[PDB]
């Protein structure tokens, strides 16, 4: 345990994660700060542009950048629209990516 | 891995959803099970764990219900093989 | 639910039944909207809908509309999954010929119409004309018409003439094939011919006619007028990222055919002439041909792409087909992998599993346990509890894995033990904790190796993992009877140091009242771990049947041996732990413990040895240092002396005394002698160096050295590795194959030079690059062995046969290398063994020989036993349970349903990665008995041998043969028969240089025609060194005297003619070249006269070439009939080996080449099993000339010699199991009852001989002869076409099975795997048995 | 020997001699009344010219045999549709229909997704104008600088260039090693996971079962609005027309029954943060 408490064989690994914004024929992809079906605990780490701050501790499953894509002809299931009215969430035509 | 996405033509596990696929069960591991007496362990890993639309979905419902016996059905690797031989002008059916 | 998957030709009326619509347009989808267009390759009207329960228009999109079909733009409402089953069809305007039935090894269309393959290709391309129904014209149906010859036919005949060209002509030639009439014509024209060049052509054409009659396939269906369309989901057109689409290679092929079919349909209504319409019909030929298969005479389309194309046939062939890709691998669920890690606290039946992997593997079992316990109401809420890792989820996961075993397997699965089941326990970490004892079967080291996990779901698979695949069940090897789970190097090191008697130690001579006082004295530090003490022990004896009697005695042992007896079970005595406990002694104790106390007390005893070995190997801090590799002080006196003995030779090389080759063998054999002298002087100083003091003395005991203990106990290291650490390294090899003159006189402790280290790199990379072939060649051998012996499975309980092969111990050499103890252990006897007395038998009947019967046969003088073997079994379609035995992982015999053919191929292919005469003298003392050796006693008191089929044996006083020596022809025998031999003295002498001769009778013999000027030549040596009649060569003879040969005429002294008994012609033998006549002309000895003196690859590819039954590069020449052989003409170019049978009247003449030096002479009688010319013999002629008993003895003993040299051991049942499948086909010698001249299976030939005998026919003249096939040709003989399409060519086995209507059953292993059914072997035998008695019965 | 489907057709059309420039007048007048004697000789004499025209479209989408056979479809249409009252020439009229038939066939049998003849004609203009601009002087092809040379808007050029399908093949080995295919790595969006399929069936059955644990009148108005119990989607005024028989009373029970299922869902372990987040 001395070689672990003294930080002998500890190494630093740098990982790169890229997010590209293409131009879908339905609509272009833009980096924003509005995400559907999320809460405040997921948008506090982002900024007014939609990218996390430098130096923020990110856990497994956190959002790095904001990106939504416009969708058309979703054909929502009538059993699904009854559940959205329970809480009161508005219908948004943007896919979370 | 327990479940995940499957391929288009052959309904086999694969990656692409921030997760790896499954363990490939080659012929060397089949001979090891054939050397044993495990006939139900070999059929389970070939039909209900891969290439079965009605087998994987109905086996998952059984594990939650409590009981689990078998769901053989027919592998998708053999259903596609029949439709490809028939397209070559060669008739092949099941006499039963 | 289905059986007998049949395959045949597709009729145009049946192709339209599979289809749900006809495609007319070549497009796929619309450019604006991504919807399937109508009457195209992608059409929701013909095939299924795109979306789930919704049409294209949208008038019906609910569940209540299933059979209602919209009329405006909708389709039949379905589950959107029928797009994999719906098919189409394209009604072609012109017929197209199938290339699968046209371009193959046999001409399916050519042989059916008696036409050439090239000539058919000429008519199908609209180049030549053929005649239909010639009749009363001047030409034959086989005669074709040209462009200038056809115009003349309509002028002279006019009537009764019809000629066509193209695919409609081939379709017309098959309309009037007259199937019920053509066979009647072939039956009356086959027996008229006699040449074999026409028998194989008319019979191969005849067998194809009966195939098209009983199967129901009409010859008209070989050419197709309508082709099916593959479902659209099998050729998907899916989009990609960025709006880009991706299609398959079959959409453009299907579009190219529709583009040319619609163009041909429009070109027929415009009244276009024949010049333009014949080229369009030609394009439609290669358009459909390129769609079916690629690589034929029709080049595939290649546009903006490198690879040519991927057609329909390319999806099931080409090492990448869908049928072959699944046979080599398939991804599964409920799996995972991680690195392995040793766990010394785990039991044998359990392993370590991380908590992060157990949450993912057992996820469905947690969702069902949370709802049943009441923690979650729905499955959507239970899934969120696992993502948060709530504390109550760990209590649920601990309950779902309590009795649920998991499967662990390593990537290289060489044998059965590669997959074992364990009970997982939750451990903290990310590495799989593996048991240290199961590391030998897995062949897994802790260098970063990974191990895959699998979870059995059904309780049928959970019971198979506990009762069959458990780690505690397979404690013995499936190839031998020895335990595979044995203490490794780290455990055997602690058990060796504990039981290691010392001369003087602390607490020596004290007495202990029980074993508990020994531990109490050792833990207090008042007694050494190994000191000579005396302890009273209470042990129990299991030697008595059912009586576990206890005995209390006082023994004289050490302290460590008494502590080791605390873990020994009650059934074993104390004498099993009084030794030093080496690795070979512990494995023999676990094997003896398994046969006495059983399995439950053994799995808990092997765990105690691991705990005791790990505990006492840590107390003794054994370590390797720089002073452990002791160097003998006399090594410098041997190296400096050997270096001076080479300096005196190099001076002789500069003087011209020795040559280059003579000096090479002098310095190579010199350093090899000095290397063995250092090795024997190093082990003497390394083993007996520890000195002690007992009441005042200097006594030498065994060395307590770390380097010596690790090699003596057998933990790690051998004599070849300690030799390179302390002693000299020796002479190194070379990739060319030679040995370097200068050896490596330094070891690894002192260090090597720069040149000495560069030399060692030659053999280093040679062994590393050899491992790449050891995994590629051995893997190809174990795969070929499975493809042959996969269908073999135990099906019958008792065959009821008495045939069997004789088993005798290997007495070759001085001592028996493999006695009858392990050669008969586990085999059922075939015939009752008899004592030397009368009416007294040892075994009552066919019984299973266990360890209790081996010693009962060793006390008696029984040496031969007739056992049962699979190669002699009579069970059809399987192997008997009593003919196999009990050599497996279990103690009892084999059960019904055990696939003994797969465990036999894995037992041979697993150790494949480890594979690459002047005089005789009796060694021991005993009587001398000779068998099958007819000798003639001379007048001096010596014996002369004339036959070579026999040998000399040394009979023990008990009556057992323990030494066997082979004697050449004319070997003089010193001792007589029936006398006590002397151990160390000669018994007979031979002459390997010059082959001696023998004389039948004495008399004044003289050379006839020996003028010494042409035939022979009088040679004289220096100082009268040679005074005899020396023969001359045939090339040195004259041109006129070359026809005459020197011959010796034997005449009696009285003058009467002397003739040998049993032969009409006298003993007139011609003297060959390079011969010397010791006896003068007119005077010879009474017997034993030498008139003429006749002067004179291993490893893995050896076993692979031996199973293939290949002929060697220089096959040996053997005799056919027992008779007097003779020579023929030599100046012609060959050698007529004539032979006259003395017992029967049947002369047989054969020819022999001249470059093969013969070893037989003229006038000597040879037997049937005698060898004439030296050289390796193929296993083919040994089966015909001797039989099947001699073939099974030669093959098994030749394969074992390759495995016994490397140290591994395989039972003989696994070699005889593969040999049974090779000796399966039979061949008939005469014709008249069979169809062709070739042979068929012996299972079908035997079932037909019983019906013809006890039927209308009296005799059975249709005999047969056994033939031998390799592991490549015997695998092709498979009645199934599903399994045959895996290892053979797919496109070749599908065209043959289609034209014959081969209904394939699923009564094998390889067929039920790709289909998805249960296998007949193992637990699946109860499923196939309960269905056979309910299908063919009530 | 060596045999091909190309030279076998060219050798058959090379044996017919050329038609005299003064003999086609007798065959053209006979073709109007209808006779299979002059039409066979007129088309066979023009088979040597369709090869030189088809050889100009080299390295195109169609093969050589498909271009020769497509040009022959216009020859029959050119002979049957003609007028010999001019008398100027006859070979210059057949090459107009043969050349027009190649263009209509090279744009309909080349791509997988078929493009109509009205949008495919203007597409070749953007591809022809982009070729000359890229080779002006060390120029790189791009869609920004081409919008000014053709006076096209920025949003119009991005749609014309993007209209080209250019479909790829899934049976191609990705990378240098030919051991993996593109089709074996693709996934589907319509089918789902076996766990997700059971998850949707469980929640659908729990929603319908929870409706029974309420009033007998509150379950009928909710089943008619969203259409869960085998009904279709409707509005509030349609349900309160005949079945409801109220204007604002139906809207009052709808907001109370909406919150009645909210409390029974949170107590069932399915809160808003677990489903709606
Ligand atoms: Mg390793
Ligand atoms: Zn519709
Ligand atoms: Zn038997």
């Amino acid at each position: 345990e001395r070689v672990v408490q003294e930080d002998r064989f500890t190494t630093i690994h740098i990982q790169e994660l890229t997010c590209v914004a293409r131009d879908t024929k339905l609509g272009p992809e833009e980096i924003t700060a509005d995400i559907p079906n999320v809460g405040e605990a997921a948008l506090n780490k982002l900024d007014e542009a939609g990218i996390v701050y430098v130096g923020a501790e990110v856990q497994a499953g956190d959002i790095l950048v904001g990106k939504v894509t416009p969708k058309g002809e979703t054909q929502l299931t009538p059993e699904e629209k009854l559940l959205r009215a329970i809480f009161g969430e508005k219908a948004s035509d943007v896919k979370d990516t | 891995r327990s479940t995940g996405s499957y391929s288009l033509v052959t309904q086999q596990p694969l990656g692409g959803k921030a997760q790896f696929g499954g363990q490939r069960f080659g012929e060397m591991e089949v001979w090891a099970l054939e050397a044993y007496g495990a006939a139900y362990t070999l059929q389970e890993m070939l039909t209900v764990k891969s290439d079965d639309v009605n087998g994987r979905t109905k086996m998952y419902k059984n594990i939650v219900d409590g009981d689990h016996r078998m769901e053989a059905g027919m592998p998708e690797s053999f259903n596609v093989l029949i439709k490809e031989i028939r397209s070559l002008g060669i008739d092949i059916e099941l006499e039963t | 639910e289905f059986d007998a998957i049949r395959i045949g030709l597709a009729s145009p009326e049946m192709i339209r039944s599979w289809s749900f619509g006809e495609v007319k347009k070549p497009e796929t989808i619309n450019y604006r909207t991504f919807k399937p267009e109508r009457d195209g390759l992608f059409c929701a009207k013909i095939f299924g809908p795109v979306k789930d329960y919704e049409c294209l228009c949208g008038k019906y999109k609910r569940l209540k509309h299933r059979g209602v079909i919209c009329e405006k733009c909708g389709v039949e409402v379905a589950l959107a999954k029928v797009r994999r089953e719906r098919m189409g069809h394209i009604e072609l305007a012109s017929p197209v010929a199938h290339i699968w039935f046209l371009k193959s090894l046999p001409s399916r269309i050519g042989l059916l119409l008696d036409m050439t393959l090239r000539d058919i290709e000429r008519v199908l391309y609209f180049e030549s004309y053929v005649v239909i129904d010639p009749g009363m014209t001047t030409l034959e149906k086989g005669q074709l018409l040209n462009d200038e010859q056809y115009f003349e036919a309509l002028e002279e005949f006019g009537d009764d003439f019809d000629a066509r060209m193209g695919a409609e002509a081939v379709h017309e030639l098959l309309n009037a094939i007259d199937l019920e009439h053509e066979i009647g014509r072939l039956r009356e024209e086959i027996p008229q011919t006699n040449s074999e060049t026409k028998i194989k052509k008319l019979s191969k054409r005849l067998k194809l006619m009966e195939a098209f009659q009983g199967s129901g396939n009409k010859p008209e269906w070989m050419v197709l007028t309508v082709l099916p369309v593959l479902p659209p989901d099998l050729r998907p057109l899916v989009p990609l990222d960025g709006g880009r689409f991706a299609t398959s290679d079959l959409n453009d092929l299907y579009r190219r055919v529709i583009n040319r079919n619609n163009r041909l349909k429009r070109l027929l209504d415009l009244a276009a002439p024949d010049i333009i319409v014949r080229n369009e019909k030609r394009m439609l030929q290669e358009a459909v041909d390129a769609l079916l298969d690629n690589g034929r005479r029709g080049r595939a389309i290649t546009g903006s792409n490198k690879r040519p194309l991927k057609s329909l046939a390319d999806m099931i062939k080409g090492k990448q087909g869908r049928f072959r890709q699944n046979l080599l691998g398939k991804r599964v669920d409920y799996s995972g992998r991680s690195v392995i890690t040793v766990g010394p606290t785990l039991r044998l039946h359990q392993c370590g599993l991380p908590k992060k992997m157990a949450l993912e593997l057992f996820k469905p079992f947690i969702f069902g346990k949370l709802e049943g316990r009441g923690m979650a109401t729905t499955i959507k809420a239970a899934k969120k509890m696992v993502e948060r890792e709530l504390p109550e989820v760990w209590d649920v996961l601990a309950e779902v894995i309590r009795e649920h075993p998991v499967l662990l397997n390593r990537a290289p699965t060489l044998h059965r033990l590669g997959i074992q089941a364990f009970e997982p326990v939750l451990i903290e970490g990310k590495a799989i904790q593996l048991h240290p004892l199961v590391c030998a079967a897995y062949n897994a080291d802790f260098d970063g190796d990974q191990m895959a996990v699998h979870v059995p779901l059904t309780l049928e698979a959970q019971l198979e993992a506990r009762a069959l695949m458990m780690s505690t069940n397979n404690i013995l090897s499936p190839a031998n009877g020895e335990p595979i789970i044995v203490p490794s190097q780290d455990v055997v090191m602690g058990l060796y140091y504990m039981t290691r008697e010392a001369i003087n130690a602390k607490g020596e001579g004290m007495a202990f009242a029980d074993l508990q006082e020994v531990d109490r004295a050792y833990r207090s530090g008042q007694a050494s771990l190994h000191a000579r003490v005396k302890v009273r022990i209470n042990e129990k004896i299991k030697g008595e049947d059912g009586q576990l009697t206890a005995n209390t005695r006082i023994v004289d042992t050490t302290v460590g041996r008494a502590l080791l007896f605390q873990v020994v079970p009650a059934g074993l005595p104390f004498d099993v732990v009084n030794q030093s406990m080496k690795k070979k002694a512990i494995s023999k104790l676990i094997n003896h413990c398994y046969r006495v106390v059983g399995l439950k007390d053994t799995v808990i005893f092997a765990d105690q040895l691991m705990y005791t070995g790990f505990a006492y190997s840590t107390i003794s801090g054994v370590s390797i240092g720089v002073n452990d590799f002791v160097i003998p002080d006399e090594k410098a006196r041997i190296i400096n002396a050997a270096t001076d003995e080479v300096k005196e030779i190099e001076s002789q090389y500069a003087s011209g005394l020795v040559t280059q080759g003579e000096k090479y063998n002098k310095v190579i054999d010199l350093w090899s002698k000095a290397n063995d002298e250092v090795s024997k002087a190093m082990m003497a100083n390394l083993s007996k160096e520890k000195v002690v003091d007992r009441e005042g003395k200097e006594v030498d005991q065994e060395s307590f050295n770390s380097m010596y203990m690790m090699a003596d106990s057998g933990a790690r290291g051998s004599a070849a590795q300690i030799r390179q650490l302390a002693g000299m390294r020796g002479l190194m090899a070379k990739p060319d194959g030679s040995i370097i003159e200068t050896p490596i006189t330094a070891n690894f402790r002192e260090g090597l030079n720069v040149l000495q280290y560069f030399i060692s790199t030659h053999g280093a990379r040679k062994g590393l690059a050899d491992t790449a072939l050891k995994t590629a060649n051995s893997g190809y051998l174990t795969r070929r062995l499975v493809d042959v012996a996969q269908d073999l499975v135990v099906t019958e309980i008792d065959c009821g046969t008495e045939h069997g092969l004789l088993m005798s111990p290997h007495i070759e050499g001085g001592d028996v290398v493999e006695p009858l103890g392990e050669r008969v252990l586990g085999r059922v006897i075939a015939r009752d063994v008899f004592k030397p007395g009368s009416d007294e038998v040892i075994v009552p009947a066919g019984t299973l020989i266990d360890e209790k019967w081996v010693d009962f046969l060793e006390v008696m003088s029984v040496d031969e036993v007739v056992v049962r073997s699979p190669i002699t079994c009579e069970t059809r379609h399987g192997i008997c349970a009593m003919c196999y035995g009990r050599d497996l992982a279990r103690g009892h015999r084999v059960n019904i349903g055990e696939a003994v053919g797969v465990i036999a191929a894995q037992s041979i292919g697993e150790p494949g990665t480890q594979l690459t005469a002047d005089n005789v003298q009796v060694k021991n003392g005993g009587t001398i008995r000779l068998h099958n050796l007819k000798h003639v006693v001379r007048a001096d008191g010596a014996l002369v041998a004339v036959s070579r089929s026999g040998e000399l044996a040394v009979a023990d006083d008990f009556g057992r043969e323990r030494e066997r020596y082979k004697l050449p022809y004319g070997a003089v025998i010193s001792v007589k028969e029936g006398d006590k031999v002397d151990p160390g003295a000669i018994v007979a002498k031979w002459d390997p240089h010059t082959h001696p001769i023998v004389t039948e009778v004495d008399g004044t013999v003289a050379f006839v025609g020996m003028e010494e000027g042409i035939t022979v030549k009088r040679q004289t040596d220096e100082l009268t060194g040679l005074t005899n009649i020396e023969v001359m060569d045939p090339k040195d003879r004259p041109a006129a005297g070359k026809d005459i040969r020197p011959a010796v005429k034997l005449i009696d002294a009285a003058g009467k003619d002397l003739l040998l008994p049993g032969t009409d012609v006298p003993a007139q033998y011609f003297l060959p070249a390079n011969a010397l006549v010791n006896l003068t002309d007119g005077a010879k000895v009474s017997i034993g006269d030498v008139v003429a003196r006749i002067p004179q690859t291993g490893g893995l590819p050896r076993v692979a070439d031996l199973f293939e039954a290949r002929r060697p590069k220089e096959p040996s020449i053997l005799a056919e009939i027992s008779g007097t052989i003779s020579f023929g003409k030599e100046t012609k170019g060959k050698r007529r080996l004539v032979i006259t049978p003395n017992d029967g009247s049947d002369p047989y003449e054969e020819l022999i080449p001249k470059w093969r030096h013969l070893n037989v002479f003229e006038g000597e009688q040879v037997n049937r099993g005698e060898v004439i010319s030296d050289g390796p013999s193929n296993p083919h002629d040994i089966l015909r000339l001797l039989g099947v008993s001699s073939l099974a003895k030669y093959i098994v003993n030749e394969i074992q010699d390759v495995y016994r040299l490397q140290g591994v051991k395989i039972n003989d049942k696994h070699i005889e199991t593969i040999l049974r499948q090779m000796l399966r086909k039979v061949e008939v010698s005469e014709s008249g009852d069979s169809s062709f001249i070739k042979g068929d299976q012996v299972e079908l030939t035997q079932v037909l001989e019983e019906n013809e005998q006890l039927g209308t026919e009296d005799k059975f003249p249709a005999k047969y002869e056994r033939v031998l096939l390799g592991i490549t040709k015997a695998s092709l003989s498979t009645e199934s076409f599903i399994s045959a399409a895996s290892f053979q060519e797919t496109t070749r086995v599908l065209t043959e099975a289609a034209v014959t209507g081969k209904r394939d059953f699923l009564r094998g292993l390889k067929e039920n795997v790709v289909v998805g059914r249960l296998i007949p072997a193992g637990t699946g035998l109860a499923y196939h048995s309960e269905r056979k008695r309910q299908r063919d019965l009530g | 020997r060596a045999l091909d489907a190309t030279q076998l057709y060219l050798n058959e059309i090379g044996f017919s001699p050329l038609l005299t420039p003064e003999e086609e007048v007798h065959f053209a007048r006979l073709a109007q009344k209808g006779d299979p004697a002059g039409r066979k000789r007129m088309i066979e004499s023009n088979l040597r010219l369709v090869v030189k025209i088809a050889r100009r479209y080299v390295n195109r989408g169609l093969s050589l045999l498909d271009l020769i056979e497509e040009g022959n479809l216009g020859l029959i249409r050119a002979v049957e549709k003609f007028d010999p009252e001019r008398g100027f020439r006859f070979s210059t009229y057949a090459t107009w229909w043969i050349r027009q038939t190649i263009e209509r066939a090279i744009m309909n049998q080349t791509r997988t997704i078929r493009l109509p003849i009205h949008v495919v004609k203007e597409l070749n203009v953007y591809l022809r104008a982009a070729r000359e601009l890229t080779h002006k002087l060390d120029h790189e092809p791009s869609p920004e600088e081409i919008a000014n040379l053709l006076e096209k808007p920025v949003a119009e050029v991005k749609r014309m260039l993007g209209l080209n399908e250019r479909v790829t093949s899934v049976d191609v080995s990705l990378g240098p090693d030919s051991d993996k295919t593109l089709l074996d790595t693709l996934t589907d969006d319509r089918p789902t996971d076996p766990c997700e399929l059971l998850q949707d069936d469980d929640l659908s059955e729990s929603i319908d079962q929870w409706l029974t644990e309420l009033t007998d009148k509150q379950r009928e108005v909710v089943i008619r609005r969203f259409g869960l119990r085998g009904h279709e989607s409707s509005t509030l005024e349609e349900v309160g027309q005949e079945i409801g028989l109220t204007r604002e009373r139906v809207r009052q029970i709808q907001v109370e029954a909406l919150k009645r299922l909210r409390e029974i869902l949170e107590k069932n372990g399915l809160s808003s943060d677990a489903l709606f987040q």
